[PDB]
Parts: structure tokens; C-alpha cells; sequence
């Protein structure tokens, strides 16, 4: 594993000694190379993980997500310019720096064993996000963003290091094998409940679960694409990545324990698809698709079944996905025209007649079509929760509803009727965003056609 | 090619038009054009690929494993016995679910070739699938997601005990 | 040509070089070479090992 | 613009917690989340008791 | 019969070079109404000779490979059945289509979009074959959304006109409504039989089976513009001629009671369902007849009139009759 | 270096590789073992994965 | 913890530190010291501002030769530290048997947890 | 850029002023400005406009914004994302309100129950069923190979 730690470490003096019209040629050829490298890892077999050393190892459950990382990369990097190439070389050297740092403590994150260097990899995690979305949050409010966004952050997952410390010292040290093979059952005394809830609650904050969404909004609609795609896909699958793991202790307390939470997820679900059908700001309306189906994924998270954790894994990737590649096609009409608004800019199939393509082929990824990976996820996970009541499935086939029309709502509506004819600005379509939606949408369809690679250790 | 004997199926049957018409036959002179038409040249093609491969020989071997000893002869915390034992468990709980596939590809197969008569000799098939299902609903079925070995061998010792105190109470 | 540029050539051998020390590191783990009740042949033909 | 700052970013300024707001916020907030709380315990304690008896139809349940 | 597959999934595979054909060339073919016309002809002079070799003797056959995720005690591959329905319908819908591709040469003689057109065509014809065709029931609700969202994009063609996008929003929103009856549906399936596919829940017949009946009828009502669910009908026919030709002609506007025919032997006993059936069916075509007096517009007459023959279909599947039904399908 | 180097690669690379998580070899297995299950007349898929005789109930 | 030798004064590494194994040449802990050497000379060209990679070159040899030092006499400090709390520790367990009695292995054939499923 | 004195704090009072400041930003007649009033539900200041709106402005006027009615300058009712045209239309309807609604559940609610009165009353042509050869067609039904013989005979009558 060190294979890819040390040298996406040297891939940031790379970054250093290269000079104008030299640096981005080296950090987006070798970050591709990077991708090769951990497209070699998957292995997987069998009987247990494989350990990728004394200290780290990779269930199957962190390698499409360790994939899905050093994919999403380069995409990235070459997504955030002509937003800040006009800025000066060492401040452009800086961003790229630190979004290879940031990189860097996610692989470190993925990989984990330990639970408290997990934590730390956690909150190692955090820090660059935050700078990013400060020093080019582009917007009046950034402040608020960044303010909002690490206090939320930290204090719902400062308890749950005192909760695995205590873990630590009463029952020993810490492999997830020796989480495994020693776990005895923990009865439902009062301290029980309440250590469930500190690790449960940390997670259910980075998710987001219902009732701690509000976290989100500004940390999207104020942000960089760069830090936005980032926030999106791989925060929110690291916080169910988490939860996924240290679900394997505490199972005979969940289930008297669990039942607030579903309910919270479940009207909560229907209620963000609600909210999502009428506000403005486009921008704003990914990120509330993104709570929509980060409470399915919470449904099937805290329901335990092997049904459950693959539609749960499938979910996760590909929302991550969609979510990136719909914030890139949201910067890509922000570079159109300086509104974020969503009335404004209309028309669109006339002009730039292929960026409606992409935006059609998103826009029915997040419908679930159902070829594609996020109707895998979203059947399997109505499966298992009707396997687990009779009577869910009215909320889980109006949130199929509702989500079909704010999609839908997305689509017709600012790329669909009449040109507002007061624009005459817009150039017609970059190689780059064309080639943006390419590296989104190739791999997508790929693993619509053989998706057994992403489902999860219960398999 | 595959084991018949795993793979069963019924003796063959059929029988010959015989026309008792005067139009006759377009979908014979069809079927034979189509032979020589289609049928012959992926013929010649495949002889040439078999002999391109038959060349020179490889082999792929099934995988065997042996047998580790159980749950049951390990100690109290101790992980080097309890590892082999759930490699050893868990390598079992995927064969078994696979027996569990070629029972139902055995089903469909009964339910295709026997017809619209529906209940007419697959009852057997149903009788055994019952069976075994009867089984793997009683060991492996409401253990969840984290199954390790622990879960299951507590199923086993709560439901015999269970069972157990039921032929006490009925005796 | 190496001297042209070096700033590119350097992920490779990083990636090489992580490489061989994972190797090192998991021979230096060279505990349980045949002790396993599962994988444990005789040592043959020629050279006493079963996985370097 | 002037709608659209008027529609987001000027509501949390102004405010005050009214009977009007605090009593519509109760309500159309918790009030569906507590209903929907009970009938799944209904239906939760029903299926739990049924199979506890064992005269439930999983003869063949096996995708749970 | 190795003639009798080879020249099922050739009627297949026939419907799949034109769209990789315009992906892929980019030098645009003068000939390309002519492309797809005669492609069209040529997958049903494919299809008529195995129907024949059915009605001929039987052997009555499925494929079924390609199996991906098998996962559980489960498994799915890419599946399709000909027995009967599937066996001799698609001459039907294939002879349709190749005379609306004719119409369709003239009558939009008079865009530059054209090709687009077709492609899209085309692909709504695939998803019904698609749809049509299947066992493994994944397949069918692949099928199911392909042919929705095929009929989304080709109501709404004539971009501009708000109108046509309102209407295709309806038909999307009474699509998905479909949608949470089938899944419903595919449900109680899974947890009660181990699998979806047809064969097995044939096999294995149940006794109490009320929760997937009123899925599956869900289903029909949002799909086949039946009532309650009905009004998506005329919003249907905002768009295009040949669109709406094809749109309810055969294809998609079956695909409701198509589902119900499919799943006849668990409609043989529940009296309750055939009562549901028939009087269901009873209502919507009242009422589509009785609001098809007194209208001016052409083509909410001819809808109106498609929607009264549909609920007569559903009364067909309210007396064990099933086959009729078909029948019926086809004049 | 981002499709001509890595998407057809990666596509070859994932169409195949070896049974990930051990699919065909159980299909083999299974094969094997419920051929030997039919001929010698043993019920196949035995009930009780642990033997009963190396069990012990705890006691009333 | 204390000292355990206080007595005994300050010594800041024993003369019963000279059994223990040293820390080897480029072990990974010291490089780690090495390369924050390099980096504090780094910066130490650019608060003021003398430019960066160049024109300090023995202020960059300094600085790695320094911490790499300090780090070299602490590390050896640390495994001896290491050493006597683990030799104390074997050694309060070899002084008294009588409190932490050997705990009999109760194999799996006999030891009883419940169930509890997950439906 | 955008003025710090174009947002919008605060309702109405007091009415010289403020009304007056109103009037002058959102551009609007004197007395015609209506705020919602306070009863705390956020809104601001934001107008009250007449609130159907879209089936309205009869569309040969040629203004600006082909397919909002919008003429760049109006202030903009509050609502106005459920009011595009294909989302809500409010057109005055041929009949009324109220007659529509008591005369559709008039409609359905009897043929409901006409539905219910079939239900209780089926129909049937006058004939008894069927004679099926075997026993009532045992042995073809569910299975039981060996289990039990169920006689039932029919007569030629
Ligand atoms: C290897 C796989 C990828 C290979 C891609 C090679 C390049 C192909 C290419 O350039 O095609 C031209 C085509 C553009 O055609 P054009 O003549 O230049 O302009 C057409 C207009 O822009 C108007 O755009 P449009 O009408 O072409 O947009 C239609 C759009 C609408 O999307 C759908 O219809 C999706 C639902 C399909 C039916 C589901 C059942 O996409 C499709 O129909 C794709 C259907 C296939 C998806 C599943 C396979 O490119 C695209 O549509 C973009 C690529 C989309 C993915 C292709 C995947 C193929 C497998
Ligand atoms: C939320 C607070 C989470 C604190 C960490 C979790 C935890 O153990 O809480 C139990 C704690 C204290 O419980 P506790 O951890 O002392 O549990 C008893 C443990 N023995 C028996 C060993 C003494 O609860 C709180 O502090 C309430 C808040
Ligand atoms: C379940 C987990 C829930 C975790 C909740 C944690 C607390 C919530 C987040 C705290 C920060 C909130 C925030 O950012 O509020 C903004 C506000 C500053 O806003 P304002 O008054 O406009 O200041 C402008 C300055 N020119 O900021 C403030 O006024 C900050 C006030 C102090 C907050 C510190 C963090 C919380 C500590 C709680 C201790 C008790």
C-alpha cells in the first residue's frame, strides 16, 4: 500500500518544481498514472480482506471507494481551471498542493485498520476541505460555510474518540480482525446506549442524517468545483464508510436502539425531495438530491442485512458519481452566465446542442435508468427494508416519485422552452468539459455492464 | 461439457410429421438451405480453431483445499485456531449457497421441460428442493450481516436446546 | 534524454520504490513460513521456499 | 437577484418565535415523524410476536 | 432448434447496428431513412419464419446466459421466453413500426433533426422488444423504464411549446406511479419465492397473494392510461404524429395489460383479483367512452378511443381469458 | 494517457482477472460435491452444520 | 509512573542502557527527523526573503545534521525506556502468582452466549 | 454591482418612510405596496401581488420574456416557482369551483356503489359446474403422488 502512499507523496514536490506551463502537464499525467497504479490493486478473494501490511489492509468494501478516489483525481484537476488560472502561479500552486495532500489523507483514510488512526486520517481529511472552501469560496458568505462546516464536523466527532478509546481499553487493542474474532454481545445498561449513540451520531452527522443537513447547503453553494466534487462524493461515502465498519460491534442493542433514527431518515427522505422541488440556486438542488439519497443509504445502513449492505455500497458509488459529474455540469453553466439562479439561464438545446446530451444522460443516472448502478442500489435497499416491514414502501415509491420530478424538474427547466435572448455571451462548448463528462460518464456505464466488482464484503 | 448426473435430464422424445398435405413443407426446404447455407462454413471455422488450440495444452486445475478442524475444537480467545476455523466456515457457507443455485437451475429446467401440465413429475424436484430449503432456512437464514462463526454455532446451540426442551415437554 | 527532464520521470520510481520496501516489509514478516494447518507442503525440489 | 435574496438569505433575518410559527413548527415537523414512529413499532412488535410464535409463511424466507 | 434461437436473437441483434452506426460514423449517410427502413424490413422477414415454426408444431423454448451477480441464493441472467405471446407478437410490432418508418420518411420531410428522430425510434423500439420478450423480471423492469423514458423524450420532441414538456411531465409522473406498483410487486417475489422469475413462480403457486395482485394492477392502471391514472392520455398525444402513432398504437400503451397477461396462472384463482380485473376496467372505459363524446380535437378522439379498447382488454383479463386478450392486442 | 492508456486498459483489466471472491470455483465445487452427494445416497445439504456430538447444552 | 531510581540521580541515559540494541543507521523514525530538518531550513530561507532551494546550503546541512542528532540521542533514550517498563511489568507478574490466576481455557464446545438475530 | 440598501429588512412601519422607501425599491405605486403583515413567518417585505397571475397577461402583448410574461421590472411575486406555466396553471375555469367538485364526487361515489351492487349480485348463465373426469381433476393439482385417493363421481343425468 505504501506502493501508492510514497508516491502520490512525490507527486507533490512535483508540483513545487515545475514552472508555468509546466506544472499541470506533470500533476494530470502522473495522478492518470496514479489511477493505473491502484486500478492494479483490485484482488480481492474469499476468505477474509488483504493486508497490505503489519499495519494496513482492504476489505472489498474499500476498494471501489480507494478506486473511486484516485479516479476522481485528475478529473478534478483539470476541472478547476478557468476559474483560477488568472490568479497568481504560487497561489495556483498552492491549490493543487493541497488538493494532493488532501489526496493523500484519504488513502490513508480508506485504508485504515486501526480505528483511532482512522480517526485521525478522519479529521486529517477535514482540514484541507476547509481551505479550499475559504480561500476561493467565491462568495459573500464563505465565512458562514467554513464556520458552519468545521464545527459541525468536529464536534459531532469529538465524543466518538472518547468512545473508541474507552473500547480501546476494554477490549483490547484494535485490528478490525480483532474488533472481529473477540466482539462479545453488550446488553442494553444505559452507558451502552449512549456509547452506540456517540460513534452511531459522529457518523450520522458526516452522512448527513435528517435533523443535520443544514450542515450542508452553504458548504456546496458557497464552494470551489474542486472542493465541491471532493465534499460531495468522497466525504459523504468516508462518513458511510465508517459507519459500515464499526456497525460489526454493538449488534444486540441496534435494534431496540435503532428506532428513532429510521423514522428520522425515512420522513426526512421525503422531505428533502420535497424541498428540493422549488428552490432556486441549481447548484443547491444537487446537494439536497445528495441528503435524499444519503438517507437511503442511512436506511440501509442501520438495517443489517447482507441485502442491505450491497444495495448500501452500490449506492454509495454511484451517487458519488452523480453528484461529481452534476456539480461539474453546474460549474460548467456558471461559466456560462454569473447568476447560480436557476430561471435565468434557459434555452440550450438550441446552443451547445451536446452539453444537453450529458445533462440528459446525469439527468436519467439520478432517475435511475435502469441499467445504470444507482437503480442496483436503490432496488436492493427497497428490498431489504421490505423484507424488513410490510409497509416502508410507501415512502421509499414516493420518494421514487418525487425524486423522478425534481430530476426531471432540473432538466426541462433551465435547458428546455426559450433562450432568454438577452445573453449573446456563452461560447459554444470547451474540449475540456466534453472531456469532464467523458471521464464521468465512460466509467458509469462500464460497470453497468459488470457490476460485480462494487458490491460489497457481502458479496 | 458438465456431469449429467449432477445435471439431469429427462429421456428424449419426438416425433415425425407426416404430411397428409399437398402444398408441402416451405419450412423444411428452409431448414435445409439453412444448413448449408449457415451450418457448414462455422463447421470448417471450428475445426480450424480446435486444431489452432489443440496445438500445444494447457490445463486448469480445480482447487482443492483441505480440512481444518471446526469452531468447536478452539479455545477461548486464541484467534490462530479461530481463523483457520471461520476460513474454513465461511468457505463451506459459499459452496452451500451455490448447492442452493444448481437446486434452482434444476427447478426451472423441470419447469420448462415439463409443460403446461405443471404438476406431472417435477414433484420430486419440489420434494427434494423443499427439502434442502427446509434446511438452509433452519442454519442460515436470520443470522444478519456481521456473521462470523459465533452467531451460527449459537443458532445451533439455542435452536437444539430449544428443541430439546420441546421433546422433554411433549414426552 | 534523462537529463533533458527529471521532473517527470519521478512517480514511476517512487512507485517502484514503495514497491521493493513493501516487499522488504513483508519479508522481514517472514513468521508462519509453512506452519499453517492449511497450506503446509514439504519444502521441494531444490530451494526451501514457499513464498519470497 | 433582489428575489432571490429576499427568498433565501432574508428569512433567518427576520424572525421571532410566535405562537404562529412555534405551533406550526411543532407541528408540521414532529407531528408526522412521531406518527410514522408509532405504526412502524405497530407493524414492528406484530411481525416480532407472530414469528415468535413461528406460524409465520417464511417456509422459504431466505433473502431476508 | 438451433435455426429456431439462431433466428429469435438475430431479430434481436438486428435492431442494434443503426444506432452504433450513427455513433460511430459521423459522414452522414444521405440514406440513412432508407438505412432504418430497411433494417426494420429485414428484422421482420427474420421474425416471421420461427412464429411460423411455432404455430407449426410448438417447441416452445427459452435462453437464458450472460449471468451477472449471481449472487445470494439468487441469480439473473440476460433471459428471454418464446412461448406464444412473445413468440408471435413482435411480427406484429415490427410490421407496425416499419410502416410508420415509411410514414415517417414523408411526413418529416422537413427537418434537419431527422436522424435524431430515428434514433430515438429505434431505441423506443428496442426497449419494447426488450420489455416484451423477457422472463427474468430485472429484464422486464429494464424494459419498463426504457419504454417510459423513450416516450418522455419523444413527446417531448418539439422543444419550445410549454405545453409539450408539461405533458411529457405527466407521462413520466403516471410512468413512475407504474413504477412503485412493480417494484411492490417485485417485493413480495423476492421475499416469498427466492427469486424473480417467472418460471418458479409458476412452479411454486401460493395461496394468499393480494399484496402482489394489487401491485401488478397498480402497474397496469399507471402504464396503460386506465382510470384514475388515465388523464396522461391526451397530454400523450400533444406531441408528434408518428410519435403518437407508435406511442399508442401497440407499443407502450400494451405494456400495462401485457404485464397481466403475462402473469396468468397467478391470476387463475383470487376471485377477489378477477373481481379487481373486470371492474377496474368496466370503469375506465365508461368513462373514456362518455368523455369521448363531444370532442373536436383528432387525435384526443383517437386516445380516447384506444383508451376505451384497453379497458376492454382488462375485462378480458377479468374472465379467465387471457388469450383473447392477446388477440385483441394484435387487430 | 486518459482513455488510450487507461479506459480500454481498465475495461480489458475488469472484464477478467481471476474469480473475485471465489465465484467459479464454487460453482465447481458445488458441482463436485453434490455429484458425490447423489452417489452415495446421503441427503444432500445436511441440516446441523456442527456435530451434535462435539456439542454440550448447559443444563436446567 | 515514576522513577524507579530516582536515587540513583538524573542520568539521563543508565549505564544499563548499554545492553539494549541501538537505533540502526537510516532507520525510518530518524529520516522522518531528517526530513524536518530539511524542511525548517526551507523555511528558514523563506520567512526572510532569501530565496528558496538555494543560497543556504550549509544552512540545510546544519539543520539536517542537528536534528538528526538530537533525534539519534532520543531514540535511544526511548527503547531503553521501553525496556524497563516491560522488565518491571514481568517482573510484578513473576512476584506474586497469588492475584492473577491462569484463566482455564473453556473451549467452544461448552461455552454458552445467546443469539439475539438481526431479522 | 449590487446597493447594501437594495435588500430588505424589517416590514412595514412606520408608514411615511418606510412605505415610501418601499415604493421607491421595489417599484411599485405608492399605496398599492402590501407586505404580508408580521406575523413572523420570515417574509420579510416582500410584496402580496394578485396571486394567480400566469393564466393571466393576455400573451399578444410582446413583452420582453416570451415565456414568463415577465417585462424585467416587476417586482415579482413571492411564489413565483410554482407559477411558471407548466407548473401551475390558475385559468378562470368554464364552470366554477364548486360544481366541478360536487359533481365528480357525485359521479364516482354512484358508481362506486353501483359497483358494490354488482359485487352482491353477480350474474351467471344457469348451469351447474363443471365435471371434471378424475376425482375433480386430482392428481394433476398440487401433487399428492401416493397420499390419499378423493372420491367424487359425476352421473350421466
Ligand atoms: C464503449 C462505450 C462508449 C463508446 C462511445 C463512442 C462515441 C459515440 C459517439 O460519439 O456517439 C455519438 C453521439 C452524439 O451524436 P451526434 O450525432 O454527434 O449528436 C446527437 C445530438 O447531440 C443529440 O444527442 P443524442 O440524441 O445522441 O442523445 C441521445 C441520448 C439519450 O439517452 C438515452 O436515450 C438513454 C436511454 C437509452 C435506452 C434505455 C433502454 O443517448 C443515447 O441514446 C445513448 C443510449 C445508449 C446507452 C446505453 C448503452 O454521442 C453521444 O450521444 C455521447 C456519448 C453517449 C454514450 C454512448 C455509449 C455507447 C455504448
Ligand atoms: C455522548 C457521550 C459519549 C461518551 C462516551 C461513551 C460512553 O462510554 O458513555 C458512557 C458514559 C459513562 O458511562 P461509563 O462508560 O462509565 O459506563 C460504566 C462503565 N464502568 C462499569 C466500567 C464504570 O455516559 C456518560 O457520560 C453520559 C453522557
Ligand atoms: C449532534 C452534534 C451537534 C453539534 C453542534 C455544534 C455547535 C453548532 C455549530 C457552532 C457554530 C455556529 C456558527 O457558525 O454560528 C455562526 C455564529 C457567528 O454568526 P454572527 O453572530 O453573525 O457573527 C458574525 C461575526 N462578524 O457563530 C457564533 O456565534 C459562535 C458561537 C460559539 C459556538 C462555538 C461552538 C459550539 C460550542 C458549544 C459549547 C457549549
Amino acid at each position: 500500500m505504501l506502493k501508492y502512499i510514497i508516491p502520490t507523496m512525490m507527486l507533490m514536490p512535483l508540483t513545487w518544481l515545475s514552472k508555468n506551463s509546466m506544472i499541470w502537464i506533470n500533476t494530470t499525467l502522473h495522478s492518470l498514472l496514479i489511477s493505473l497504479t491502484s486500478l492494479l490493486l483490485l484482488n480481492q478473494f474469499g476468505d477474509n480482506s488483504l493486508n497490505f501490511s503489519l499495519t494496513f489492509f482492504s476489505d472489498s468494501l474499500s476498494t471501489p471507494l480507494l478506486i473511486l478516489t484516485m479516479w476522481l483525481l485528475p478529473l478534478m484537476l483539470m476541472a478547476s481551471q478557468h476559474h483560477l488560472s488568472k490568479e497568481n502561479l504560487a497561489r495556483k500552486k498552492l491549490f493543487i498542493s493541497m488538493l494532493i495532500l488532501l489526496q493523500l489523507f484519504l488513502i490513508m483514510t480508506f485504508t485504515a485498520t486501526e480505528l483511532i488512526f482512522f480517526y485521525i486520517m478522519f479529521e486529517a481529511t477535514l482540514v484541507p476541505t476547509l481551505i479550499i472552501i475559504t480561500r476561493w469560496g467565491n462568495q459573500t458568505e464563505r465565512l458562514n460555510a467554513g464556520l458552519y462546516f468545521l464545527f459541525y464536523t468536529l464536534a459531532g466527532s469529538l465524543p466518538l474518540l472518547v468512545a473508541l478509546i474507552y473500547i480501546q481499553n476494554t477490549m483490547g487493542s484494535l485490528n478490525f480482525l480483532i474488533l472481529q474474532y473477540w466482539v462479545q454481545p453488550m446488553p442494553n445498561s444505559w452507558s451502552n446506549t449512549f456509547m452506540w449513540l456517540a460513534c452511531m451520531m459522529a457518523f450520522m452527522v458526516k452522512m448527513p442524517l435528517y435533523g443535520l443537513h443544514l450542515w450542508l447547503p452553504k458548504a456546496h453553494v458557497e464552494a470551489p468545483i474542486a472542493g465541491s466534487m471532493v465534499l460531495a462524493a468522497i466525504l459523504l461515502k468516508l462518513g458511510g464508510y465508517g459507519m459500515m465498519r464499526i456497525t460489526l460491534l454493538l449488534n444486540p442493542i441496534t435494534d431496540f436502539m435503532a428506532y428513532p433514527f429510521i423514522m428520522l431518515s425515512l420522513w426526512g427522505m421525503i422531505m428533502t425531495s420535497s424541498i428540493c422541488l422549488r428552490q432556486t440556486d441549481l447548484k443547491s438542488l444537487i446537494a439536497y438530491s445528495s441528503v435524499s439519497h444519503m438517507a437511503l443509504v442511512i436506511v440501509a445502513i442501520l438495517i443489517q442485512t447482507p441485502w442491505s449492505y450491497m444495495g448500501a455500497t452500490a449506492l454509495m458509488i454511484a451517487h458519488g458519481l452523480t453528484s461529481s459529474m452534476l456539480f461539474c455540469l453546474a460549474n460548467s453553466n456558471y461559466e456560462r452566465v454569473h447568476s447560480r439562479t436557476m430561471i435565468l439561464a434557459r434555452g440550450l438545446q438550441t446552443l451547445l446542442p451536446l452539453m444537453a446530451a450529458w445533462w440528459l444522460l446525469a439527468s436519467l443516472t439520478n432517475l435511475a435508468l435502469p441499467p445504470s448502478i444507482n437503480l442496483i442500489g436503490e432496488l436492493f435497499v427497497v428490498m431489504s427494508t421490505f423484507s424488513w416491514s410490510n409497509i416502508t414502501i410507501i415512502l421509499m415509491g414516493l420518494n421514487m416519485v418525487i425524486t423522478a420530478l425534481y430530476s426531471l424538474y432540473m432538466l426541462i427547466t433551465t435547458q428546455r422552452g426559450k433562450h432568454t435572448h438577452h445573453i449573446n455571451n456563452i461560447l459554444p462548448s470547451f474540449t475540456r468539459e466534453n472531456a469532464l463528462m467523458s471521464l464521468h460518464m465512460l466509467p458509469l456505464l462500464l460497470l453497468s455492464l459488470n457490476p460485480k466488482i462494487i458490491l460489497g464484503p457481502l458479496y | 461439457s458438465w456431469d449429467k448426473d449432477v445435471y439431469p435430464e429427462p429421456p428424449r422424445r419426438t416425433p415425425a410429421p407426416s404430411p397428409q398435405t399437398s402444398l408441402p413443407n416451405p419450412i423444411t426446404y428452409l431448414t435445409k438451405a439453412f444448413d448449408l447455407l449457415v451450418d457448414r462454413p462455422v463447421t470448417l471455422v471450428r475445426e480450424f480453431i480446435e486444431r489452432q488450440h489443440a496445438k500445444n495444452k494447457y490445463y486448469y486445475y480445480h482447487r482443492e483445499f483441505r480440512r481444518v478442524p471446526d469452531i468447536t475444537e478452539c479455545h477461548e480467545k486464541d484467534v490462530l485456531c479461530m481463523f483457520e476455523a471461520e476460513m474454513q466456515w465461511k468457505r463451506d457457507y459459499k459452496v452451500d449457497q451455490e448447492i442452493v443455485n444448481i437446486i434452482q437451475e434444476r427447478l426451472k429446467a423441470c419447469q420448462q421441460r415439463e409443460g403446461e401440465s405443471h404438476r406431472q413429475n417435477c414433484a420430486k424436484e419440489l420434494q427434494q428442493f423443499t427439502q434442502v430449503v427446509k434446511a438452509y432456512q433452519d442454519r442460515y437464514h436470520d443470522l444478519g450481516a456481521h456473521y462470523s462463526a459465533r452467531k451460527c454455532l449459537a443458532k445451533q446451540k439455542q435452536r437444539m436446546l430449544a428443541e430439546r426442551k420441546a421433546t422433554k415437554e411433549a414426552a | 534524454v534523462v537529463r533533458d527532464h527529471w521532473i517527470h520521470v519521478l512517480v514511476p520510481v517512487g512507485f517502484v520504490f514503495g514497491y521493493y520496501l513493501d516487499r522488504k516489509n513483508d519479508e522481514k514478516l517472514a513468521a508462519f513460513r509453512n506452519k499453517s494447518l492449511l497450506y503446509k507442503r514439504e519444502l521441494k525440489p531444490n530451494e526451501e521456499v514457499t513464498w519470497k | 437577484i433582489r428575489w432571490t435574496c429576499a427568498r433565501s438569505a432574508n428569512v433567518y433575518p427576520n424572525f421571532r418565535p410566535n405562537t404562529k410559527t412555534s405551533l406550526l413548527g411543532a407541528l408540521f415537523g414532529i407531528g408526522p415523524l412521531i406518527f410514522w414512529y408509532y405504526v412502524f413499532k405497530t407493524d414492528r412488535d406484530r411481525k416480532e410476536k407472530l414469528i415468535q410464535e413461528g406460524k409465520l409463511d417464511r417456509t422459504f424466507n431466505i433473502s431476508y | 432448434m438451433n435455426l429456431f434461437s439462431s433466428l429469435t436473437l438475430v431479430t434481436l441483434i438486428l435492431l442494434t447496428m443503426p444506432i452504433a452506426a450513427i455513433n460511430f460514423n459521423t459522414h452522414k449517410f444521405t440514406n440513412y431513412p432508407l438505412y432504418v427502413k430497411t433494417t426494420i424490413s429485414c428484422a421482420f422477414i427474420t421474425s416471421m419464419i420461427p412464429t411460423m415454426m411455432f404455430i407449426h408444431t410448438g417447441q416452445e423454448m427459452i435462453i437464458s446466459n450472460w449471468h451477472w451477480l449471481t449472487i445470494q441464493t439468487l441469480k439473473l441472467s440476460l433471459s428471454f421466453k418464446m412461448d406464444f405471446f412473445s413468440m408471435m407478437f413482435v411480427p406484429v410490432a415490427l410490421f407496425v413500426t416499419w410502416s410508420i418508418m415509411e410514414f415517417s420518411m414523408w411526413y418529416m420531410h422537413s427537418d434537419p433533426n431527422i436522424n435524431q428522430f430515428f434514433k430515438y425510434l429505434l431505441l423506443f423500439l428496442i426497449t419494447m422488444l426488450i420489455l416484451v420478450t423477457a422472463n427474468n423480471l430485472f429484464q422486464l423492469f429494464i424494459g419498463w423504464e426504457g419504454v417510459g423514458i423513450m416516450s418522455f423524450l419523444l413527446i417531448g420532441w418539439w422543444y419550445g411549446r410549454t405545453d409539450a414538456n408539461t405533458a411529457a411531465l405527466q407521462a413520466i409522473l403516471y410512468n413512475r406511479i407504474g413504477d412503485i406498483g412493480f417494484i411492490l410487486a417485485m417485493a413480495w417475489f423476492l421475499i416469498n419465492l427466492n427469486t424473480w422469475d417467472l418460471q418458479q413462480i409458476f412452479m411454486l403457486n401460493p395461496n394468499d397473494s393480494n399484496l402482489p395482485l394489487m401491485g401488478l394492477i397498480l402497474a397496469a392502471t399507471g402504464k396503460s392510461a386506465q382510470f384514475g391514472l388515465h388523464p396522461w392520455l391526451p397530454s400523450a398525444m400533444e406531441g408528434p404524429t408518428p410519435v403518437s402513432a407508435l406511442l399508442h398504437s401497440s407499443t407502450m400503451v400494451v405494456a400495462g395489460i401485457f404485464l397481466l397477461i403475462r402473469f396468468y396462472p397467478l391470476t387463475e384463482n383470487n376471485k377477489f383479483g378477477q373481481s379487481i380485473m373486470l371492474c377496474l376496467g368496466a370503469m375506465t372505459t365508461l368513462f373514456t367512452a362518455m368523455c369521448a363524446l363531444t370532442q373536436n380535437d383528432i387525435k384526443k378522439i383517437i386516445a380516447f378511443s384506444t383508451s376505451s379498447q384497453l379497458g376492454l382488454m382488462m375485462v378480458t383479463i377479468g374472465i379467465n381469458q387471457p388469450h383473447l386478450a392477446f388477440l385483441h392486442i394484435c387487430t | 494517457f486518459g482513455f488510450s492508456i487507461v479506459l480500454v486498459l481498465g475495461s480489458t483489466f475488469v472484464a477478467y482477472l481471476p474469480d473475485y471472491r471465489m465465484q467459479e470455483w464454487a460453482r465447481r465445487e458445488a458441482e463436485r460435491l453434490v455429484k458425490y452427494r447423489e452417489a452415495h445416497g446421503l441427503p444432500l445439504m445436511e441440516s446441523n452444520c456442527f456435530d451434535p456430538s462435539k456439542i454440550q447444552l448447559p443444563e436446567d | 509512573m515514576t522513577g524507579r531510581q530516582a536515587r540513583a540521580p538524573l542520568q539521563f541515559l543508565p549505564d544499563e542502557a548499554r545492553s539494549l540494541p541501538p537505533p540502526k543507521l537510516t532507520d525510518p523514525r530518524l529520516a522522518y527527523i531528517g526530513f524536518l530538518g530539511y524542511c525548517s531550513g526551507l523555511i528558514d530561507n523563506a520567512i526572510r526573503r532569501r530565496p528558496v532551494l538555494s543560497a543556504g546550503l550549509h544552512r540545510q546541512f546544519l539543520y539536517i545534521t542537528s536534528f538528526v542528532f538530537v533525534g539519534y540521542y532520543l531514540l535511544k533514550r526511548q527503547d531503553y525506556m521501553y525496556a524497563v517498563r516491560d522488565h518491571d511489568m514481568f517482573s510484578y507478574i513473576k512476584s506474586h502468582p497469588e492475584d492473577f490466576p491462569e484463566k482455564d481455557k473453556k473451549t467452544y464446545r461448552e461455552v454458552f452466549e445467546e443469539f439475539h438475530p438481526v431479522r | 454591482s449590487h446597493i447594501t440598501k437594495d435588500m430588505l429588512p424589517g416590514p412595514y412601519p412606520k408608514t411615511p418612510e418606510e412605505r415610501a422607501a418601499a415604493a421607491k425599491k421595489y417599484n411599485m405605486r405608492v399605496e398599492d405596496y402590501e407586505p404580508y403583515p408580521d406575523d413572523g413567518m420570515g417574509y420579510g417585505d416582500y410584496p402580496k401581488l394578485p396571486d394567480r397571475s400566469q393564466q393571466e397577461r393576455d400573451p399578444w402583448y410582446d413583452w420582453d420574456h416570451p415565456d414568463l410574461r415577465l417585462n424585467w421590472g416587476e417586482p415579482m411575486h413571492w411564489d413565483l416557482d410554482m407559477y411558471i406555466r407548466n407548473r401551475v396553471d390558475t385559468s378562470p375555469t368554464p364552470v366554477n369551483w364548486n360544481l366541478m367538485c360536487k359533481h365528480l364526487f357525485g359521479f364516482v361515489a354512484f358508481m362506486l356503489f353501483m359497483f358494490w351492487v354488482g359485487e352482491t349480485y353477480p350474474t351467471y348463465q344457469p348451469v351447474g359446474p363443471k365435471q371434471y373426469p378424475y376425482n375433480n381433476l386430482y392428481l394433476e393439482r398440487g401433487g399428492d403422488p401416493n397420499k390419499e385417493p378423493e372420491p367424487v363421481v359425476h352421473y350421466e343425468i
